[PDB]
C-alpha cells in the first residue's frame, strides 16, 4: 500500500514513493504540443525537450503557481504511466504546492486527482513545509530557491505564516541567464538553449558563493587562484574566474539582474519580522537553506554573515543546509506520507465526495 | 493527544527511509 509523492517544481518534477530515501523519477516541468496538428497529442519532460524543434514547448509552473491546468494533467498523467509506471487509483497521492497558492489552483489540485485520476486518497503540502519536515523540525524559517521563484516562509509547529511569506522571482533560471551574459566577456557565445543547458551545468559545478563580493573581486583581479577550466561536449576546454561568484551574487544583489527587489539575506529577514517577536529566535535558530539554487558551496556561511549583521546583537542565527537540500521537499514528502501519524490525515474520496474540492482548505 | 501534535512528534523524531 505505497502511497505516491509528486513533488511539481517551476523546472524539475520529482516523483516517486513514500518509504523511499530519493525520487525514482526526475524530469523537466515541460509540456510540448505539435505545431502542426496533424506521432503523439502532447510529450512530457525529456522527450518534450528532444523534440523541442517540431513542438510548441509549455512552462506550466514557470514560477511556482501552475497557469495552465490541462498542461498540469499531462504532466501528472506522464507522471503516473510512464515514469512511475503505477495506476492512480490504487495509491494515495501526496502532492506539493508553492507557498501562497491561491486557494482556487488547491481545489483544481484536488478535483483533477479525485476527478480524473481517480485517487483513493490524497493530501497537499507546502513545499517548504517539507523541507523543514526533513531536517527533523516543525518550527523554522525555510528559504526556498529553486528554478524559477524563490520563498521564504516562516513556520510554527507545521503551519506556514502566509502574511509572513515572501516570494521573489529570482532563482536558478536566471543566475544561468546572467552567466551565459557575464560569459560574453571571454569571448564565449553561449546561445542556443542546447548551450543554455552546458552554462547551467558550469554554474552547478563550478559556481560558489563569495564570503565577502568586494574582497573576492579583488583577489580574481591579482590573481589567478580563482580560475577553473571546464570542457565542453565537442572536446573544447574554456576557463571561468570571477563569474564563478559574480552569478551567484545576484542573489544578494538582484541590481546586477536590474531587479529592484531585496537579496535574499533581507528577504529572510523581512519574513522574520512580519512574525510575532515571541518565535524569532526559533526562526533565526532554525534557518533551513532548500532547493537546487541553495547548492552553492559558501551559501550558508554568507547567509550567516548577512543575518548577523541585520539581526540582534544577542541573537544566536543558526543555518540548516543539509547536502541533500536539493530533494528536501521530496524528502519530507516522502517522510511525512509514510509516517503512521499522517495516515488519518489523507483526504479520502468519501470525504471528497461528500463535500467537493473545498474539503482541501479544512484539510490540508 | 491532538492527531497533530503526535503527527509533529514523529516528524520531530525522524525515521529510515529506504535506500533505492
Ligand atoms: N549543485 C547546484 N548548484 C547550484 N545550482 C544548482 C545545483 N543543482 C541544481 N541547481 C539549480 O537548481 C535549479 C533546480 O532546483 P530545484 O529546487 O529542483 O527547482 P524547482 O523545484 O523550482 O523545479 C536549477 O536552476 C539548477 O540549475
Ligand atoms: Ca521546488
Ligand atoms: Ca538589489
Amino acid at each position: 500500500v505505497q502511497a505516491l509523492v509528486i513533488d511539481n517544481g517551476s523546472g524539475m518534477c520529482k516523483a516517486g514513493f513514500a518509504g523511499d530515501d530519493a525520487p525514482r523519477a526526475v524530469f523537466p516541468s515541460i509540456v510540448g504540443r505539435p505545431r502542426h496538428t496533424g506521432q503523439k497529442d502532447s510529450y512530457v519532460g525529456d522527450e518534450a525537450q528532444s523534440k523541442r524543434g517540431i513542438l510548441t514547448l509549455k512552462y506550466p509552473i514557470e514560477h511556482g503557481i501552475v497557469t495552465n491546468w490541462d498542461d498540469m494533467e499531462k504532466i501528472w498523467h506522464h507522471t503516473f504511466y510512464n515514469e512511475l509506471r503505477v495506476a492512480p487509483e490504487e495509491h494515495p497521492v501526496l502532492l506539493t504546492e508553492a507557498p501562497l497558492n491561491p486557494k482556487a489552483n488547491r481545489e483544481k489540485m484536488t478535483q483533477i486527482m479525485f476527478e480524473t485520476f481517480n485517487t483513493p486518497a490524497m493530501y497537499v503540502a507546502i513545499q517548504a513545509v517539507l523541507s523543514l519536515y526533513a531536517s527533523g523540525r516543525t518550527t523554522g524559517i525555510v528559504l526556498d530557491s529553486g528554478d524559477g521563484v524563490t520563498h521564504t516562509v516562516p513556520i510554527y509547529e507545521g503551519y506556514a505564516l502566509p502574511h509572513a511569506i515572501l516570494r521573489l522571482d529570482l532563482a536558478g533560471r536566471d543566475l544561468t541567464d546572467y552567466l551565459m551574459k557575464i560569459l560574453t566577456e571571454r569571448g564565449y557565445s553561449f546561445t542556443t538553449t542546447a548551450e543554455r543547458e552546458i552554462v547551467r551545468d558550469i554554474k552547478e559545478k563550478l559556481c560558489y558563493v563569495a564570503l565577502d563580493f568586494e574582497q573576492e573581486m579583488h583577489t580574481a583581479a591579482s590573481s589567478s587562484a580563482l580560475e577553473k577550466s571546464y570542457e565542453l561536449p565537442d572536446g573544447q576546454v574554456i576557463t571561468i574566474g570571477n563569474e564563478r561568484f559574480r552569478a551567484p551574487e545576484a542573489l544578494f544583489q538582484p541590481s546586477f539582474l536590474g531587479m529592484e527587489s531585496a537579496g535574499i539575506h533581507e528577504t529572510t529577514y523581512n519574513s522574520i519580522m512580519k512574525c510575532d517577536v515571541d518565535i524569532r529566535k526559533d526562526l533565526y535558530g532554525n534557518v533551513v537553506l532548500s532547493g537546487g539554487t541553495t547548492m552553492f558551496p559558501g551559501i550558508a556561511d554568507r547567509m550567516q554573515k548577512e543575518l548577523t549583521a541585520l539581526a540582534p546583537s544577542t541573537m544566536k542565527i543558526k543555518i540548516i543546509a543539509p547536502p541533500e537540500r536539493k530533494y528536501s521537499v521530496w524528502i519530507g514528502g516522502s517522510i511525512l506520507a509514510s509516517l503512521s501519524t499522517f495516515q488519518q490525515m489523507w483526504i479520502s474520496k468519501e470525504e471528497y465526495d461528500e463535500s467537493g474540492p473545498s474539503i482541501v482548505h479544512r484539510k490540508c | 493527544p491532538s492527531p497533530r501534535e503526535q503527527l509533529m512528534e514523529s516528524i520531530r523524531k525522524g525515521k529510515e527511509l529506504k535506500q533505492i
